[PDB]
């Protein structure tokens, strides 16, 4: 009996194939989440500004008061 | 005063002890295995490289110009070190009368580290690619003074300690959220070699390594915060250096990951594309305190 190397194919691990495709972003999809997180940045931000006035006015408020000093 | 001490020492430890992390995390992004064989996880090397270059290795000098090649290192390490104490942490060495200011200026005399060496070497085959070099980090620095500005003129004045405080419920990458971006790219122009690459030789690397931890650090005070807590120091030290590290990962990333982007095409991102972007940005934020009130 004669033993060789023998042929297997199978699958034939498919010849040329896409793996590159669109995920997670679309487009005009991203932009809605992009600057719509603008908008949030902004107002979050703003308000804390106005707290800080509230401090802002109080600190000056001590040097006005204070003439002994 | 013993503090200083006690941030030029485990400093520069930081810095030597980067060799580990610039070729172990940049060695799983290259599925290789970094440094395993001189320490239980490499961990002896970093201080096996202090040994063989500064004590052993001599030198060899192309003319020495009496002064010079001997004085650029000093330019070098000093104003990498120096860096360190403007900075706010929990709490600043020395705290300056303006914070930001000083941290742009001596990022700016940077600039002569690479220019001194450029000015060392005799021949004209070394000084053209010097130049070049300077020209990486010159211009980079005009937008990186811009994108500043417009961080501030949202919140606080220049002291680097009013920045922690403003930022108390949010990050301040939301509302800059395209500024954001741009530390990324900006930060990686001074000597980081990934969007563009160029004894004493070996004190260049432990100046333009300190430089990388630097902006890690800058971005982590301009954009990241969470929270201030006073009463608390523990809880800060702790969530600021992990917020320190994940971007000194993204700094690695960029290394690995991309190639160069040419020394002509980088004045083509920036210049051409990066400058009317960034002062629309800053047009932009001029007017936010004016329309909505938000004034320090």
């Amino acid at each position: 009996x004669x033993x060789x190397x023998x042929x297997x194919x199978x699958x034939x691990x498919x010849x040329x194939x896409x793996x590159x495709x669109x995920x997670x972003x679309x487009g005009y999809s991203m932009f809605a989440v992009g600057i719509g997180a603008l908008l949030f940045g902004y107002w979050s931000m703003m308000k804390w500004n106005r707290e800080r006035r509230r401090l802002q006015i109080e600190d000056f408020e001590a040097r006005i008061a204070l003439m002994p000093l | 005063m013993i503090n200083i001490l006690m941030l030029i020492i485990p400093i520069l430890l930081a810095v030597a002890f980067l060799t580990l992390v610039e070729r172990k995390v940049l060695g799983y992004m290259q599925l290789r295995k970094g440094p395993n064989v001189v320490g239980p996880y490499g961990l002896l090397q970093p201080i096996a490289d202090a040994i063989k270059l500064f004590i052993k290795e001599p030198l060899r000098p192309a003319t020495s110009s009496a002064s010079m090649f001997i004085l650029a290192p000093i330019m070098a390490l000093g104003l990498a070190l120096t860096m360190w104490i403007p900075l706010p942490m929990p709490y600043p060495l020395i705290n300056m009368n303006l914070g930001v200011l000083f941290m742009l200026a001596m990022s700016s005399l940077a600039v002569y580290s690479i220019l001194w060496s450029g000015w060392a070497s005799n021949s004209k085959y070394a000084l053209i690619g010097a130049l070049r070099a300077v020209a990486q980090t010159i211009s980079y620095e005009v937008t990186l003074a811009i994108i500043l500005l417009s961080v501030l003129l949202m919140s606080g004045s220049f002291t680097l300690s009013t920045l922690i405080t403003t930022q108390e419920q949010m990050w301040l990458i939301l509302p800059a959220w395209p500024l954001a971006m741009m530390w990324f790219i900006s930060t990686l122009a001074e000597t980081n070699r990934a969007p563009f690459d160029l004894g004493p030789f070996a004190l260049f690397f432990m100046a333009e390594y300190a430089n990388i931890i630097m902006m890690n650090i800058f971005t982590a005070i301009l954009f990241l915060g969470t929270s201030h807590n006073p009463h608390m120091p523990e809880l800060y030290t702790i969530n600021f250096t992990i917020k320190s590290l994940l971007l000194t990962m993204s700094f690695l990333w960029i290394r690995a990951s991309y190639p160069r982007f040419r020394y002509d095409q980088l004045m083509h991102l920036l210049w051409k594309n990066f400058l009317p972007l960034t002062l629309a940005l800053c047009m932009w934020h001029v007017s936010l305190p004016i329309l909505t009130s938000g004034i320090p």
